[PDB]
């Protein structure tokens, strides 16, 4: 199948500090990829389609890059709200797999 | 010369069973039904045959037969193996150049070779072709006299014949015969086998020998078998041919008549004097020279099969050229891509089947030529495969490359226009490699062509157009890796749709906003489990390359433990 | 576009499971696709399957012939049947749904525990 | 019974100059080179040449060949054309079916069966497979002998053999000679030619007839024939044979000189003025069907590996395509692998067609032999050899891969969709059979048929609809994807097939589309295809293959109708 | 090519009457199937696309129905600001055909 | 988004023609594709050809040849280029705009005529 790998499981940043999150696939996935914002005790909310694209709900904060195998989320200046666990997703081959998980924390 | 056999006994069921005999210079004979042993004693004479079942024990005045005897002697088949598309005087080199030794100068060899001509009464035959299917013919007195001019230019002492009469006319019959009796008055041994002669054959014999179920009827002067034959009990009224009484006889008892012929003087005088008796040549380059410039003449004179595939290969073009012609980037693309790519390859593959022909058909004369030492089985195969296989299967893939690529309107680029061209050219090898391995050793065409069409049948479910590769189970998919169509339309899949947009108006390669769109090659490409990588590109070459290499070797393999008797 | 689980907060090992999640605002025969998802302990999401519009379905190869998802439109429900369970098993459901234009994971359900035990 | 020829010459060059003589009741004969006339003279003698380029007049006893003569008589031909896979009394009432009169009960022809066997000494032998290339065969004597068989059985006061000896052995030879001397004795007049034989055989005969390039060497009793030769200056050593010596003259140890000799003798004088002397359907229709299918039928059910190797190597097939397609899935790749799937189904149809090439091909000889001998029209032999060989082995494979295939891959579950797949199929493999028998007919060479039918199939592929979309090819070449049977079975398979499926998950493209590059309906992969929805869409394919069908089986019944059977 | 077709030419209608208008192609054209209206002297603007969906900036009082060949649009109750020329275009094939115009009146 | 056509409302019979279209508020080469539309008096629309962002071209059949349409990237301009002009081929040329994803033709110019006479 396609296994999707986050490496950095866990992160430790402050406010208006900027910080970055990876998603690696063991194949193409052509943009592809979606990104998941869970805060505890609450359901998974969409937040990033296409690998670029914003849903409407949140700040122009969040952006996405990526090509091919390697993809990233990019937080600017992240506030309090922005504290929870995030997922990438790919729903380019039927067996939709998303990642570990990235829970973000507070210094 | 003499040669003498002394309780000949070969079993595979007994062939022959129990032999005495000897041969002295002259027109010795050898006669009998279809059945009895002739044509296996002079086999095993000539040492044509297994020497495990052999039983005998077989000497040349006194002396016991080496192991460079079959090449040192001549031996000429029923069914002459000579190259119709060449001439006398060509074939006759071929022989002097591979025969003889290599310290003799060019002008020594014209010299033997012209004496043979001279002595064969073909120096009117010398420049004219042999004769083919698409080429006129000389007569078949002329091909035998060349068949035999092979084998006298190393001026053996002791020579074969298998049915020299037999397929031909009375009259050239009786020429060929007089011939050899008067190339036996120069002090040659010569020993061959017929079949239902004429008197005057029967007459032009110095020594007999006859034979029935393995079983010696007779041996001796031929003039004496009718009268040994008369106090046996039998007799022969006129108008009736002597040999023809011979084989009645025979017809009708065979334990009777072999008992009588021990009982025979001629039987003690033969057992007595066996009694009294009993107590590379030349380099590698050279045969692959000579090899290679002998199948290129053949080629060359054979046009139509040649010429005709080439002349298909450019019909095809141009019509492919036609329909396709003018490929747009809009959603037919793809389809009309991948197609016109499926349908070269798969021609490539099926054209690919002529190469069974070419070892299947000559066989004979290989066999022949090796057992009496003129090539080793490596020069055969690589200069077979250089002069015919690689020339014809290069020239079309170009041709069709060139004819197509700027019709169509594939990737304006050089290297995409090379990669093209060698990626057909490496498919062509592999399945001619494939048909020889399939083919090599055998006699038979059909059965050969029906595999090589079946497995290539086989191998187009897995090339990547009617199934898709990632939807197949893990318990069959791994089948796609002996698939020649498969890698050639892979490469040339990732070639072309690499730089390609099927959609107007729209960037999926950015974003794409509907997800079940297939707007970019590399969405098609990825769907079909392709690779974007170079190596991507690369590794079916190699593949390729690897099928080659084992097709050519398993070629070789079936070639060297063939059994050359 | 709303949902919302339902079903036994309890099972015993390798017996059966069932759930229900009821959708308002939306006829479930009509445009999308509707999945369900585990969200295991140590966060760990998976996907299970979907049965799309027309009646059609797909299951995930690792769940060899353990799940089965049915509907009845009468009352727009889509149910989960996953039979033979084991404690390993026990986790978060959850119900979402799937454009297919946009191929994400738009709305989702609240979710509801399953405890696999004895 | 006798026959007389009188300044035979017949030219096409002429193969006979000029040939005078009478042949009486006895075993005459006919001697000479294979260039010699021998053969040619035997054929006009025996009518079964050209009447045109002849150039004189034949009589039986003062009176002139009837029409009706080549059926009343019998000719052996050099090659068998036994039925190998049936036995001898089954060929024989084959022949007695065919060949006499339909009033006679089949009491008399077994009666007549067994008269004609006992005569042959083939009793043992009655019940015994003649012998093929997979069944264990007879001796090549009995084969000859039950090849005289079939022509006894009308009791023909005339007999006719082209080269009886040749190919066998010499007491197998001697053996039939023996015979056909036995059988001249009841008063049956033989004509036969020989190449180079024996003394015993040259001792056999009662009258001898001698040939160089259409010359007239000799005629007259056979020995006489020696005293002749030693009279004209000519001289025969002992021990050899009298053949051999008269074509050793023949060869040069000429030919005008010989043939004046002949004229000055006594025996030309004797023959000429004898000859001035002398100068002043059987059966319905439907019994040849009946009959000629049956026969079909045997040598099908006889020749078990041809058929049933087919018919193991399609069921493979089907297994093997059911265990990829295994499943198909209403997303993005089920267009993909259906597509591939019908496809791969109709070329294998029209290719696996190529089979019936060997039928026509193969019993050629035979054919021409009985329609000149008047067992059958041409009517009953095409219609009855495609009653039995080529309908039900062109139906069975079909219905096999469609039981096999269409459940496994899951395919629409409909009877109408089913049975609609199986007629598409059958009707394919039809049109391709009757495309291969219209090539091969009146042919005797397989390998050319073989690769036109193969040349023909490739270049339909291409316009079947997978390769190139026919929307997209040029106005002055599209006219040609009406000359393509895979495209109309392809179009109808898709249509029986797409018309209900939806390839993508989420999305209802049917109803409107979001994206206008999406292809997730059936309808937009056919319209993208330029196939119609409407059922005439569907059905117009089927009356064009039967259409195809009907002109290639009329092409074929005419091309064996206008051949030459002399 | 594939060739449209718009029966009436030309209408006769009052304020608050209901009107209908027809477009017939040549082939089958899967809902791709557009509608412009244009005032005199003024470029075409968009008006209806996929034959059902309605473009912002229009009342919803213009609908689209059809399946195959046969397309109608439909306008309840007119008032003044809708007079003028209409137009069906397909957008199914490369050479884009349009209609001949539906031109309206007032009574 | 927001075009402008320009150009000589006067042209010679079998001469040339030439027509320019300024766009602004998005870049040609970026998504869409910029079509060409004649309509003649007794209105009879016709589509004539577009030039997608890529650069590569589509033209009608009926066109044959007198027809071209090429682009300058620098300052966001795609031209037409009529050759062989005839009297009949009078008409108010318009420039549009054509997404993929929906298929329509959503953006005009306001239309500039041409006269083809003597
Ligand atoms: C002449 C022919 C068009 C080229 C070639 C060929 N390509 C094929 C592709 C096929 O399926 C493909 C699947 C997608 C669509 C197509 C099936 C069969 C064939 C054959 C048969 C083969 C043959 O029988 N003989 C050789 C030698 C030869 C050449 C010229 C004159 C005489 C003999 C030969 O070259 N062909
Ligand atoms: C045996 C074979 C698998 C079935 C069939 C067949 N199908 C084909 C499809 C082809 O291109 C297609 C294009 C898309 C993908 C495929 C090309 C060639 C062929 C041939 C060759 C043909 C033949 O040579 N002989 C006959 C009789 C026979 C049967 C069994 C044993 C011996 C003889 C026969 O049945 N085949
Ligand atoms: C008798 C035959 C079947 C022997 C085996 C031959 C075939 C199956 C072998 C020979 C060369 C091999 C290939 C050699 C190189 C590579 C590159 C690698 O990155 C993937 C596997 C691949 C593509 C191999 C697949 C198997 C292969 C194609
Ligand atoms: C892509 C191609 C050129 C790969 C190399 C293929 C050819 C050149 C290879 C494949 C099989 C090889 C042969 C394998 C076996 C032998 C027998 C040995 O006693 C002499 C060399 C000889 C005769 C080899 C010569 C080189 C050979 C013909
Ligand atoms: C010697 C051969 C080529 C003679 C011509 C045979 C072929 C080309 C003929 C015979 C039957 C014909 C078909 C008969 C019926 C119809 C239905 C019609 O609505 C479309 C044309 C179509 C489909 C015809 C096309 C041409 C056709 C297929
Ligand atoms: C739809 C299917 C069954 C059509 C198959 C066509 C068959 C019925 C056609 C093909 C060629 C035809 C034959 C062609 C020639 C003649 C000769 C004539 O004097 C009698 C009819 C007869 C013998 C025809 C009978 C019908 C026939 C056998």
């Amino acid at each position: 199948d396609i296994v999707l790998t986050q490496s950095p499981s866990s992160f430790s940043v402050s406010l208006g500090d900027r910080v970055t999150i990876s998603c690696k696939a063991s194949g193409y996935i052509l943009n592809r990829l979606a990104w998941y914002q869970q805060k505890p005790g609450n359901a998974p909310r969409l937040l990033i389609s296409g690998a670029t694209s914003l849903e409407t709900g949140f700040p122009s904060r969040f952006s996405g890059t990526g090509s091919g195998k390697d993809y990233t989320l990019s937080i600017s200046s992240l506030q309090t709200e922005d504290v929870g666990t995030y997922y990438c997703q790919q729903y380019w081959s039927t067996p939709w797999t998303f990642g570990g998980g990235t829970k973000l924390e507070i210094r | 010369a003499v040669l003498s056999f002394h309780n000949i006994c070969y079993r595979v069921k007994e062939i022959l069973s129990n032999i005495n005999g000897i041969m002295k210079p002259g027109l010795n004979a050898i006669l009998g039904p279809t059945g009895g042993g002739k044509s296996s004693l002079l086999d095993v004479l000539a040492a044509r045959k297994d020497p495990s079942g052999l039983s005998g024990d077989v000497l040349i005045n006194g002396a016991p037969r080496p192991a460079n005897f079959k090449c040192n002697s001549g031996y000429v088949v029923q069914d002459d193996v000579v190259m119709g598309t060449l001439t006398v005087r060509e074939n006759l080199q071929f022989s002097a150049a591979l025969r003889l030794a290599t310290t003799m100068t060019n002008h020594e060899k014209n010299e033997r070779i012209n004496r043979v001509i001279q002595e064969l009464g073909l120096d009117k035959v010398a420049d004219s072709k042999v004769g083919t299917q698409f080429i006129r013919g000389v007569s078949g007195g002329e091909r035998k006299r060349t068949s035999i001019g092979m084998e006298l230019i190393t001026d053996p002492s002791i020579l074969f014949l298998d049915e020299p009469t037999t397929g031909l006319d009375s009259s050239t019959a009786n020429a060929v015969l007089l011939l050899l009796k008067r190339m036996s008055k120069q002090g040659r041994t010569i020993i061959f086998s017929i079949h239902q002669p004429r008197y005057s054959i029967f007459k032009l014999f110095d020594s007999l020998t006859l034979l029935a179920s393995g079983r010696l009827m007779f041996h001796g002067p031929a003039q004496e078998a009718l009268g040994y034959f008369e106090s046996a009990g039998y007799h022969c009224e006129a108008y009736n041919n002597p040999a023809d009484f011979f084989l009645d006889i025979i017809n009708g008892l065979i334990e009777k008549l072999a008992e009588i012929y021990v009982n025979s003087s001629f039987y003690k005088e033969t057992k007595a004097e066996l009694h009294q008796l009993s107590g590379y040549t030349t380099s590698f380059c050279h045969q692959l020279r000579w090899v290679s410039k002998r199948s290129f003449k053949n080629l060359l004179g054979n046009p139509q099969a040649s010429i005709a595939q080439i002349i298909v290969t450019v019909v095809l073009g141009l019509v492919i050229g036609a329909i396709y012609f003018g490929l747009k980037n809009d959603s037919t693309g793809i389809q009309n891509r991948a197609g016109v790519l499926f349908f070269l390859t798969t021609n490539q593959c099926f054209s690919s089947v002529s190469a069974v022909e070419l070892f299947v058909v000559e066989k004979k004369l290989f066999i022949h030529e090796y057992i009496s030492g003129y090539y080793r089985v490596s020069s055969y195969f690589l200069g077979k495969l250089l002069s015919d296989l690689l020339p014809m299967r290069m020239l079309p893939s170009i041709i069709f490359t060139c004819i197509v690529y700027f019709m169509l309107g594939l990737k304006p680029k050089a290297d995409a226009f090379f990669v093209m061209m060698f990626t057909l050219m490496m498919v062509a090898y592999s399945a001619s490699s494939m048909a020889l391995a399939i083919a090599a050793g055998q006699s038979v065409v059909s059965v050969a062509t029906l595999l090589m069409t079946i497995c290539f049948v086989f191998m187009m479910i897995f090339s990547g157009l009617l199934v898709n590769l990632t939807t197949i189970a893990s318990w069959l998919s791994w089948l796609q890796y002996f698939s020649i169509p498969r890698y050639g339309f892979t490469a040339l899949q990732h070639n072309e749709f690499l730089g390609q947009n099927f959609c107007p108006g729209l960037n999926a390669t950015g974003n794409n906003p509907c997800n079940y769109a297939t707007c970019t090659g590399e969405e098609y490409l990825v769907k079909q489990g392709i690779d974007l990588s170079p190596w991507g590109l690369w590794k079916n070459h190699v593949a390729l390359a690897c099928m080659i290499v084992i097709f050519l070797t398993i070629a070789y393999l079936k070639l060297l433990f063939l059994k050359k008797y | 576009v709303q949902l919302q689980e339902s079903g036994p907060g309890l099972v015993k090992p390798s017996q059966s499971l069932s759930l229900t999640c009821t959708v308002t605002g939306f006829s479930i025969t009509s445009d999308y696709a509707w999945n369900w998802i585990r969200q295991f302990p140590g966060k760990k999401l998976e996907w299970m399957g979907y049965i799309n519009f027309d009646g059609g379905t797909t299951y995930n190869p690792s769940l060899r012939g353990r799940i089965s998802i049915t509907r009845d439109t009468s009352k727009n429900q889509f149910f989960l049947q996953l039979r033979s369970v084991t404690p390993e098993d026990t986790a978060t459901y959850y119900c979402a749904t799937f454009y297919g234009a946009k191929g994400t994971l738009d709305y989702w359900g609240q979710g509801t525990s399953v405890t696999v035990s004895s």
